């Protein structure tokens, strides 16, 4: 599980939704909710500068790092989106950041903030349908446009995404979460794999 | 909302890019050839 | 996608409290603090 | 500029509404900053129960510092608006390249009822970093209560409840989390044949 003792994933969800007259569909591109990583191996692919991964690993706390590999499911809108859910132990404010990469550097950055609800002795968080970016949405189309898988996995070679999770009071870096994507065969759905990150 | 988007003012031609990598190339080394466990490479 | 807006979940009642505070009533008027004279004249 | 420490300074701030009808256009200004007078001070002692006083409220901010970054806005609102969009446009200059992060407090009571968190990278223009806040939607809670104070017949019950309204806004660089402008803003509604006019005051804790 993507978790330290004090904070936690949920869910997180990225989709598309649909509405035609009266028919609904919602399609899932991710849907998450431990073997290792030396992060040394992919310090390259994220940005390098102040604030960077290895910065921020260095920072800790390194039981924080977490390092996806995913599938995304492309057989398949009106709206492009992710919901997340958290808890937390600890009533802090919670700011989630996320960088879009390609070639290792940011292309787009998006930040959201979630106060606490108190439920069941424990501080919940929910990021309700984030709309992605058009960067990302055109991505998906263009991708999706693409003859053949394996064109699309090579487009995948060069492209990241970051998810830096923090408490806003202190700054702590409560969780954070790299991704890297292959896209799903065409009769299978998305899965994918959760690496913890350490140096050897 | 609940959200700021930071979008740089070249994404679109930075879009473009990932797919002239492969389509029109002019170097980063694939996750294939880095020390990784091998379930990386495949789907459960 | 340009801001982050947080909303307390009584801000209704909340706006209702402010007219309320006047109009159906310890906060102290700003004319009895120590304040310079220009304060309460408008250029 | 007034508004301004050695590093940073506010260049504009207009807060107004817009209406379009048959592609014709109307702007209405609520408030506008930016042989200037010299500045008064006010002790921020007297203010300090009008703004949320917590942990990283008003007091704990000002202790912080620095001090000469703290001013206060006594603004005469303009409602005479004889709206399809309701925002704020800001300006603001640098020394240094920081990533500007500006909270808005709205506050009733001396509570915060809505936050806004808005951030800009910058832009390096004639040898300084300009950062620009453009077309800032106004929340909900601030349409319907300028709405609802202009449904008031008269000037002085407007006034009045306004005692107990105020805005604190908070600019920080977000590396350091360190602040570099903090403006209070406290309210009366102009006279109708006046526009909106306003003084700055510089806080100190005498």
């Amino acid at each position: 599980a993507i978790a330290t003792h004090k904070f936690r994933l949920l869910e997180f969800t990225a989709f598309m939704e649909i509405q035609r007259d009266e028919i609904y569909h919602r399609h899932l591109f991710v849907q998450l909710g431990l073997e290792t990583v030396d992060i040394r191996q992919i310090f390259d692919k994220f940005p390098e500068k102040s604030g960077g991964l290895k910065d921020l690993y260095e920072k800790g706390p390194q039981n924080a790092f977490y390092l996806v590999k995913c599938w995304a499911d492309l057989n398949t809108g009106d709206f492009y989106g992710v919901t997340s859910q958290y808890e937390s132990n600890e009533n802090v404010v919670l700011v989630c950041s996320t960088i879009v990469c390609s070639f290792g550097k940011q292309v787009v950055e998006k930040v959201e903030s979630e106060y606490s609800r108190l439920e069941n002795n424990r501080y919940v968080y929910r990021i309700q349908r984030s709309p992605m970016c058009e960067y990302m949405i055109n991505f998906i189309q263009k991708l999706k446009n693409l003859p053949e898988r394996y064109m699309m996995n090579s487009v995948l070679e060069n492209f990241t995404i970051l998810q830096v999770m923090r408490a806003r009071e202190t700054q702590e870096t409560l969780l954070c979460i790299a991704y890297v994507f292959e896209v799903a065969a065409q009769n299978s759905g998305t899965t994918h794999h959760i690496y913890r990150l350490i140096k050897e | 909302g609940h959200q700021i988007v930071h979008v740089r003012g070249d994404s679109e031609t930075d879009l473009e890019a990932l797919f002239n990598a492969v389509l029109n190339p002019k170097q980063t080394v694939p996750l294939r050839l880095r020390k990784l466990p091998d379930s990386f490479f495949k789907p459960p």
